[PDB]
C-alpha cells in the first residue's frame, strides 16, 4: 500500500446511497486528540455497503482502515474521504461496557 | 454443522489459531462469530465478521490482541489469538447466522466448542 | 494513535512559510494506485520545517507518516492535509537508481 | 569523535542493532548518517536522520528492512537491521555533519567502522 489510513473514533450520521452508479454507505467518524476531526468514510460494494448500513450504529466506536481519496468536486459542469472496500479496507466495531 | 479446532493448552504471553470449518448451509452469505465461556460465567462475545469480511466486531477485552478472518473458499472462520492471558481461559464456540446484533449470543448455528486454557 | 496516515509517493511543489504563527514547509505528495491523489503535506516546527525545505527535493520519492487534519476554511470572516511533526510523524526520502 | 558498536556475525534472516555514540561537538544540531562498504565496492549510503529525527533518508536496497533512529539525550544514532542478507556483509560507518546531500559520502566526521557479516 502507497495509501493507508487508520482512524479510531465515534460514528455519526450513517446513511446509504449511490455516489455515481456504486452503492455507498457513508458515515462520519470523529477522531479526538488532546483536536477533533470529522472524517467522511465511504464503504463501497452492494453487499459491504449494506452490511455497514445494517449493523453499524450512531455512537459506535470503530476502527477504520482505508485509503485517503480526494474527489475535487467544487466545479460541475466530501472533497476528502476514506474509501473502505474489502479486501483493501475494513470497519471494526469495538464493543464493551455495561 | 460447524466444527472448531486449534484449541489447546498454552502459557501466558502465548498465541493460538482457532479455526471453524462450516457447511455450505451455515456459512454461505452468513455472518460468523466467536464466543467464549469462562468458568463461572455466562458465555460472552469475542469477535464476529460479516459475509464480505469487510465488517468486523471485537469485544473491548480482546481488541488489538485477537484478529478474526474468514475464507469463503474453504468455508472457514479463523481467530488468531495473540498475547494470551489466564483470563482468556474458556471454551470457545464458533457460531453462524446471527438472529440480531452480531455481539449477542443469539445465532441459528453453534459449534460444540474447543478448550483454550492459558496457564 | 487514533489518526494515522502512511503515504508513499512523489514529492512536488515544496514551499515554506507560516500558516498562522507556526512555520510550515508544505509539499504535494502524489500517490498512485492502478487513481492518482495529490495530498497536501505540512511539516511543522521551526527546525523540522527547515530540514524538510532544505533537503527534500521536487521529484523525490518519500514515505510520510502523519495525521489527517481537516481545517474547514471556506468561510472567513488545503481543507484536508497531513500534519507531520516529530516525534508523531516523519518524512523518509527513499534514494536509489544510477 | 564517533564510535560504532553492535556489529557482529549473524545468519541470513537475522537482525542486529548498530549504535553510534557521539561527542557533543559532532552530534549537536547535526544530521547523522550510516554508510557501508562491501568487499570490492566503494562505500555506499545506507540511512541518515536529521537533527530533529523527523527527516530520514533510506537507500532503496535497505528500505523497509532497516530503521534509523537517534537519541538526542544519549547522543546516539541507532540502525536497526532486520531481515539481513549475505549482500549486507560490509563494514558499517557512522558519520556526522554532512557537507552536502545526506546520501553522498561527504561528512566532516566519520567513525572507525564496525563489521557486519551475514553468512
Amino acid at each position: 500500500s502507497v495509501n493507508s489510513v487508520t482512524l479510531v473514533g465515534v460514528v455519526h450520521d450513517i446513511q446509504s446511497g449511490f455516489v455515481y452508479e456504486d452503492a455507498v454507505t457513508q458515515f462520519t467518524l470523529t477522531t479526538t486528540s488532546i483536536e477533533k476531526d470529522h472524517h467522511t468514510i465511504r464503504c463501497f460494494g452492494e453487499l459491504f455497503s449494506a452490511e455497514v448500513k445494517q449493523k453499524v450504529k450512531e455512537g459506535n466506536v470503530v476502527c477504520v482502515n482505508g485509503r485517503l481519496r480526494l474527489s475535487p468536486q467544487l466545479e460541475p459542469s466530501y472533497f476528502p474521504y476514506i474509501q473502505v472496500q474489502p479486501p483493501h479496507g475494513q470497519v471494526a466495531v469495538i464493543h464493551g461496557d455495561r | 454443522q460447524l466444527q472448531e479446532s486449534g484449541g489447546g493448552l498454552v502459557q501466558a504471553g502465548g498465541s493460538l489459531t482457532l479455526s471453524c470449518a462450516a457447511s455450505g448451509r451455515t456459512f454461505s452469505n452468513n455472518a460468523m462469530g466467536w464466543f467464549r465461556q469462562a468458568p463461572g460465567k455466562e458465555r460472552e462475545f469475542v469477535a464476529a465478521i460479516s459475509w464480505t469480511g469487510g465488517l468486523l466486531f471485537y469485544a473491548d477485552s480482546v481488541n488489538g490482541r485477537f484478529t478474526i478472518s474468514r475464507d469463503n473458499a474453504k468455508r472457514t472462520v479463523t481467530l488468531q489469538m495473540n498475547s494470551l492471558k489466564p483470563e482468556d481461559t474458556a471454551v470457545y464456540y464458533c457460531a453462524a447466522r446471527p438472529q440480531g446484533d452480531y455481539v449477542t449470543a443469539h445465532y441459528d448455528y453453534w459449534g460444540q466448542g474447543t478448550q483454550v486454557t492459558v496457564s
